RNA sequence: AGGAGGUGCAUGGCCGCCGUCAGCUCGUACCGUGAGGCGUCCACUUAAGUGUGGUAACGAGCGAGACCCGCGCCCCCAGUUGCCAGUCCCUCCCGCUCGGGAGGGAGGCACUCUGGGGGGACUGCCGGCGAUAAGCCGGAGGAAGGGGCGGGCGACGGUAGGUCAGUAUGCCCCGAAACCCCCGGGCUACACGCGCGCUACAAUGGGCGGGACAAUGGGACCCGACCCCGAAAGGGGAAGGGAAUCCCCUAAACCCGCCCUCAGUUCGGAUCGCGGGCUGCAACUCGCCCGCGUGAAGCUGGAAUCCCUAGUACCCGCGUGUCAUCAUCGCGC
């Protein structure tokens, strides 16, 4: 199926996946710039390290975080698109090889469709899917009040990545679309800002609720 | 003719093994040939020399 | 002249011998170029790319790995190869480059498996059966 | 395998020890040990009252040899008797003696106090005796007498301290006696000296 | 050549026996191969603590360790007679082979 | 070149294609009606699975020789779907392996070391090495990093 | 928490009181000196005693 | 005599729980007629009644700590049954051999490993907070920074908590019967409610052929290589192994190529027919295994509810205890 050269690809430079560079990737907002990591690294695989260290996620490549995020099952105790996706033995959890292949295919599809760096498109998608305000309860006197609060950049990034992964899983669930195709569509739509993307829809909903409870 | 009150010879089954210390069935620990009831082994192990370094 | 190095990960032990040659790196009798999966191949190959093309072509390495899974064996081979290159070159610039890239290349990973305990030992140490109450 | 021989020897000595304790409980049984020799095996038993162990006319020793040979399978056994190094330092003998006194009829409180005083007079860092059962009424209860320094939790507690348990068969039930003794000279890791 | 296999449940007895054999060998002057410590055989037995079924399940892990050492000694009359009289404590077990 | 120098799957398929021309290697009369192992669910989907199996067995004998029927069965076993019960690993049937080894011996590629198993004859070594070197020559143009090996 | 035990504290204080000139601010020296001048048998206990003694000498030099 | 006959509201011993919680106490003194109080309280700190300072108290005991086992880095010794990196010989193969690869011999222990003894990590140092101390948050170095990481060890007392059906045991009871043996049946039933699990409701897949990688443990009527027969289950002969020498043991998830392309289907594997085997004295009640045929619910789940902070959770297989056969089970890997 796939060409033998691609099967036995041998990188020679230090760039993400050995195919895409990060020299020209730009982050606009100053809030997420410190946490959005574009360090030169051809293997986005840090194993389980940086979990123990507090604030250790600021030094993990974007692709590694996305791979870890998509390495899951979806659903479980939460409903997205109004359905559970409790897949136990068919899940990608604990399958980093499969998650890596999925991310690679999604990046290839994004590059083919858009003509731009897939990592740059992912940065745009994360920016557009990052919320800025939420609602939380505060306990004073003897009663609680709902109050609108800000979101730290780390939580913004985590929520954006989680929303992208859940959206891709939801639109690949029990359909004819492959998981890589679903991920590529999610990233493209999130970058394009159309409400069709689950990440952007959730960001808009969170912001609207924050405004209402403001 | 008085052949009764006799136990039939059994080669296998829960009736072919007795706890040497108390004479019991179900269970018998026969790891390494101990053939010791589980309670008896629990209360006797320190004398036999086993230690719980867990 | 030969130099020997060792690497360990999980339960995989890799012994590497580095010598001067044409740059043909062989692992367990197989060329490194046809190693699968691609993730494992990249893991093994990273130190050579970091060192550079000239050193890669100058020196050749023979590695023997035993124990562990494919990822563990790849990590052990990576550690052994990195140590062999550092010792052979004898320069501190690439050593600092290795430190700033991935500190664990020259320093092994001390993590090991936590022993299982009762109440679903087979599941794992902290795994347990769910209660029922009423 | 190799472990089979060790396990068999341990099981054999355990069985012999239990049987001999049952047979010689009244003689202040303290323990025994075996030694293999080319001609056979020599077993030495520690007893605070050899008179009874030896019996009269050399009959009890003959019977014990016959039993230890045929019943337990020991090959060519030679039985010897010895004195307890410190009868008041090992809990097993003291527990058996206290159970015997309780069976005889001495009041539990006075008997426990007398045994405890005797132990501390003979020499011990600390002593702790527990009596549980139908004491002073139908409703059972447990009481504890203690004095000195003793350890209950930890490796020093399990190693240094010597423990013993016995049961006294009274007319109206059974009473459990537990004795814990700390031999003199025991040094805990906590306390250290300066040179 | 003579092969000595020594096994025991305590390290110190094995150490003393090996030291005695080493002293005999060095006094004789013949070649000796230092005691090779074979892997220790640790047998574990897990048993339910409670004598009945009621109560949360909890188990105790009894363990017995056997340590083994191997020695190779050049075969000669004086040395073999000198090592045939080893103290061989009760716990230690000794096996002699010739090859 | 050597068998170690090329991927296993390509070499084994090429070796099966070459073995198709060897008169000694022919499928048994029961080949159409037999599963490869007790753990399998349905029959092979290849009308020429016999040659692929023989090539794989020959490569295994080459790499891990001497080998025997039981060890080859262990290698050719796999997981089984037991239904409601959890999946378990099972061995494979010995008839296919025994017949393939006998046919290879008749062809002269394998010789049996008594009490040890089956090792590869020099003829078989030459056969596999020739196929492997032609495969490596083919692969060199596609990927230029293997020229130095 | 890393808090000195009562016996560690008392032993270190009495050692420094009895031998003021045999202890300095170098932990490598202090551990050796504690080992020679005391019958300690545990690495951790000896290390903690030496550290406390070093802290005591540091405070003494500070003059408090 | 015997009793797996009642009594765990007569008991001993062991076990769960409050609770690995930090509490429970003693000598003298002091206050109150007394039950009792103080120390054991207050501020801060710790996982801790852990520690510093104040105090009508001064000292101490049991808990905690300490202690023991295993993992992680380094050093010394040891080198067979363990290891094969350099050196020499023999044999074989390739691109015909510049070069490269495999096996065996002698040989080595160089590396891994095995197992004894040592070192190392101690808030040690720098900055800051706290009061300058008790201590606390960061950083350098380091394999290991803050109890280094996981375990063993569960105090005074209570829980009339479970256990007499494991042993021991008081009273009562049966005592030719409730005692002891033998055959057959039952504990395996089945309108229904519940706990904990396995399998699935599919493409983050099913099938087919091919290609890689472990560890813990066990092995004498025992593990069994290797050879022959059989389509599979399975059958016959049989080396070595009393186990660092031989066997269980070339695991699966994962990777490559092809078919299936969203459908109750090439998902699902219950339920039944025929036929062939294994263990066992005995297989219908009531065992397990394999071939062909058959093909039920199930297309993601209401209120509610459970586990888990790192090599942890999830996913996936393996060893063992039970065992003549049988593991969707407990304990470990
Ligand atoms: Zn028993």
């Amino acid at each position: 199926a796939k060409p033998l050269n691609e099967r036995f690809f041998i990188p020679h430079e230090i760039k993400v996946m050995g195919r895409w560079s990060t020299e020209d990737v730009e982050v606009r907002d100053p809030s997420l710039k410190p946490y959005i990591n574009l360090e030169p690294r051809l293997l986005p695989h840090t194993h389980g390290r940086h979990a123990k260290k507090h604030f250790g996620k600021a030094n993990v490549h974007i692709v590694e975080r996305l791979i870890n995020k998509i390495m899951r099952s979806g659903g479980s105790h939460y409903k997205v698109a109004g359905h559970f996706m409790r897949r136990e033995h068919r899940s990608l959890n604990s399958k980093k090889v499969k998650a890596y292949e999925v991310v690679k295919e999604a990046f290839k599809i994004i590059e083919q469709r858009t003509g731009k760096n897939p990592i740059q498109v992912l940065v745009w998608a994360i920016e557009n899917a990052a919320p800025r305000e939420d609602t939380t309860s505060v306990m004073f006197g003897g009663i609680r009040y709902h109050v609108a609060v800000d979101i730290s950049p780390m939580r913004r990034l985590d929520v954006a990545l989680r929303n992208i992964a859940l959206g891709a899983s939801a639109k690949c669930y029990r359909n004819k679309m492959s998981f890589a195709e679903a991920l590529a569509e999610e990233i493209i739509l999130a970058a394009n800002k159309d409400p069709k993307s689950y990440a952007y829809s959730k960001k808009l909903e969170i912001e609207r609720i924050a405004e209402s409870s403001r | 003719k008085a052949d009764y009150n006799k136990r039939k010879p059994r080669k296998f089954g829960k009736g072919a093994r007795r706890c040497i210390r108390c004479g019991q069935y179900g269970p018998i620990i026969r790891i390494q040939g101990l053939m010791l009831c589980r309670h008896c082994f629990r209360e006797v192990a320190p004398k036999l020399g086993f230690r719980k370094y867990e | 002249r030969i130099i020997q190095t060792t690497g360990k990960r999980k339960t995989a032990i890799a012994r590497a011998v580095i010598r001067e040659g044409k740059g043909r790196v062989r692992i367990n009798g197989k060329p490194v170029e046809i190693i699968e999966p691609e993730i494992a191949r990249f893991t093994i190959l990273e130190p050579l790319i970091l060192a550079g093309e000239e050193i890669w072509n100058s020196v050749d390495i023979d590695v023997k790995v035993e124990g562990g899974g494919f990822m563990g064996q790849a990590e052990a081979a990576r550690m052994a190869i990195a140590r062999a290159l550092v010792e052979w070159t004898g320069d501190m610039s690439l050593k600092e480059k290795f430190m700033k890239y991935d500190r664990t290349m020259l320093v092994g990973d001390p993590r090991r498996t936590e022993p299982h305990k009762p109440n679903r030992s087979t599941k794992g140490p902290r795994a347990k059966r769910q209660k029922s109450y009423r | 395998a190799i472990e089979r021989y060790f396990i068999r020897e341990a099981v054999r000595e355990m069985l012999i020890d239990e049987f001999l304790e049952k047979e010689l409980r009244r003689a202040g049984y303290g323990g025994l040990d075996i030694k293999k020799t080319p001609l056979g095996t020599k077993v030495i038993i520690f007893a605070a009252n050899p008179g009874y162990v030896i019996g009269r006319g050399g009959r009890r020793i003959r019977e014990l040899t016959r039993i230890l040979e045929k019943q337990f399978g020991l090959e060519n056994p030679q039985i010897e008797v010895e004195e307890i190094k410190n009868p008041y330092l090992n809990a097993k003998v003291q527990a058996v003696r206290l159970a015997q006194a309780l069976e005889r009829g001495i009041h539990f409180r006075r008997a426990a106090y007398a045994a405890l005083r005797a132990i501390m007079n003979n020499g011990a860092r600390g002593v702790e005796i527990r009596l549980s059962g139908k004491l002073t009424g139908e409703r059972a209860k447990s009481i504890r007498f203690y004095q000195g320094y003793l350890a209950k939790v930890g490796n020093p507690a399990e190693t240094l301290v010597s423990k013993g348990y016995a049961q006294a068969l009274l007319k109206l039930g059974v009473i459990g006696v537990k004795v814990a003794i700390m031999p003199p000279g025991a040094r805990l890791p906590d306390e250290i000296e300066i040179i | 050549k003579a092969r000595i296999k020594i096994a025991s449940t305590n390290v110190r007895s094995l150490d003393e026996v090996a030291n005695q054999i080493k002293q005999i060998a060095e006094r004789t002057g013949v070649r000796m191969s230092g005691p090779i410590p074979l892997p220790t055989k640790r047998i574990r037995i897990t048993t339910r603590k409670s004598p009945d079924g009621e109560g949360s399940a909890t188990f105790d892990r009894w363990e017995l360790r056997v340590h083994k050492r191997l020695i190779d000694i050049e075969a000669d009359e004086r040395a073999m007679r000198q090592i045939m009289r080893i103290r061989v404590p009760e716990d230690v077990t000794i096996e002699i082979e010739l090859i | 070149a050597t068998v170690y120098d090329v991927p296993g799957d390509l070499l084994v398929e090429r070796v099966a294609q070459r073995l198709k021309e060897i008169p000694e290697i022919k499928p048994p009369e029961w080949a159409p009606f037999v599963k490869t192992g007790r753990h399998k669910e349905r029959l092979p989907e290849q009308e020429d699975w016999w040659y692929y199996r023989v090539a794989s067995i020959l490569r295994r004998v080459y790499l891990d020789g001497p080998v025997g029927i039981e060890r080859l069965r262990t290698y050719y076993g796999g997981r089984k779907n037991r239904g409601h019960a959890p999946e378990k690993f099972y061995k494979a049937g010995g008839s296919i392996i025994r017949k393939a080894l006998q046919q290879l011996e008749a062809a002269g590629f394998v010789e049996k070391v008594p009490g040890k198993g089956r090792v590869i004859t020099p003829k078989g070594r030459s056969f596999l090495d020739k196929i492997a070197t032609e495969l490596k020559k083919e692969l060199e143009e596609i990927i230029p990093e293997l020229k130095k090996y | 928490g890393k808090i000195r035990q009562g016996f560690i504290k008392r032993v270190a204080r009495e050692l420094v009181n009895k031998y003021p000139n045999e202890f300095t601010t170098d932990f490598e020296h202090n551990k050796k000196k504690v080992q020679e001048l005391t019958n300690v048998t545990s690495k951790k206990i000896r290390n903690r005693i030496a550290g406390y003694v070093t802290k005591l000498v540091r405070m003494k030099m500070e003059g408090k």
